[PDB]
């Protein structure tokens, strides 16, 4: 079929919000009408193009299923399907093939509603981005401001347990049920002595969560940060990049599976802010998948004030 | 042991 954009006018725009806190679920939707002003065929197809501040899939990835994001049919304004829908993760945009519904009709009008979120790499630190977005070649202004809760969190003391997570990648349909998940340690960069993290895949009961970490569950990749002001507040972490040091293999024998749904890692005497990326998985019984993490240590030079510290996370599976 | 942070994403 061909690209009809040229052919297809949005029109009466909106977005939802335009503030939000992607890191307490905070999200978006964008909704308008649209007409086709001359003869299409079936098969033929319009485009919706994200710009970098939005995703269309936020926190559910589609990594396992092609990259290919599906979306709920496009209805026409006599409720009859007009489109059927698919969102490229890559390219982040929305194609909309038209079915045979078109093939009879002049005068086509339908109506679309679509969730939006962040875009947790593009947009990486709390701030006001630009947010146009083009709808059949044509754009649509919006600006669009993250206030993210701050990855930066602990005990209020110099040396005191300090850790957040968040969990920015949720498969939920292609059956493999993976997630990713960053954890932020030590990201006061505080002097502390005898640091152990743990990484649980449940949060007060084990029976509440679809949480499995065990050492055939989980990959762990550890990295040391050397700026730690280029750190995301998206927690987006890009593996690959040049302020990370990764040190995941002097990690080899410092990471322990003792407890059931629990990664337990023994950090030591530590000066330095580091990410560890989590790959895990969740079981099939249709429970939320909520995390846990816990950084507790001393005083590296009394080897007293001892500190405890923890952050849950939660995402439906 | 508690304090928290929250994600969102779609289904489609």
């Amino acid at each position: 079929g061909t690209n009809v954009n040229d052919k297809v006018t949005a029109s009466n725009f909106k977005l939802e919000k335009t503030t939000f806190d992607p890191n307490q679920s905070g999200n978006t939707f964008m909704a308008a009408n649209f007409t086709v002003t001359d003869k299409v065929k079936s098969g033929d197809y319009f485009t919706a193009k994200l710009p970098d501040s939005l995703t269309g899939n936020g926190d559910v990835d589609y990594s396992n299923s092609n990259n290919t994001m599906p979306i709920a049919d496009i209805k026409s304004t006599n409720g009859d399907v007009v489109a059927k829908a698919t969102y490229d993760i890559l390219t982040k945009t929305y194609t909309f093939v038209f079915t045979d519904y078109v093939n009879n009709k002049e005068n086509i009008n339908g109506q679309f509603s679509l969730p939006l979120f962040t875009d947790r790499a593009k947009a990486p630190k709390s701030g006001t981005y630009d947010a146009n977005i083009n709808i059949a070649d044509e754009m649509f202004n919006n600006k669009i401001t993250y206030n993210y809760s701050s990855p930066i969190a602990g005990i209020d003391k110099p040396n005191g347990a300090n850790i957040s997570s968040q969990i920015i990648g949720v498969d939920t349909a292609s059956g493999q049920n993976t997630y990713k998940q960053t954890v932020f340690v030590n990201p006061k960069q505080r002097v502390l002595g005898n640091t152990w993290v743990y990484i649980k895949g449940y949060q007060d009961k084990i029976e509440e969560s679809s949480g499995k970490v065990s050492a055939t569950d989980t990959k762990l990749r550890i990295f040391e940060v050397n700026d730690t002001s280029k750190l995301s507040e998206s927690y987006y972490a890009d593996p690959n990049d040049s302020n990370l040091k990764e040190v995941t293999d002097q990690f080899k024998n410092r990471i322990y599976y003792e407890h059931p749904n629990v990664a337990s890692i023994k950090f030591g005497d530590i000066t330095k802010t580091y990410v560890v990326l989590v790959e895990g998985h969740y079981d099939n019984t249709g429970k939320n998948l909520k995390t846990q993490v816990i950084q507790e240590n001393v005083d590296p030079v009394t080897n007293r004030d001892y500190s405890i510290f923890g952050w849950n996370n939660e995402n439906v599976v | 042991w508690n304090s928290g942070s929250s994600g969102t994403g779609s289904t489609g």
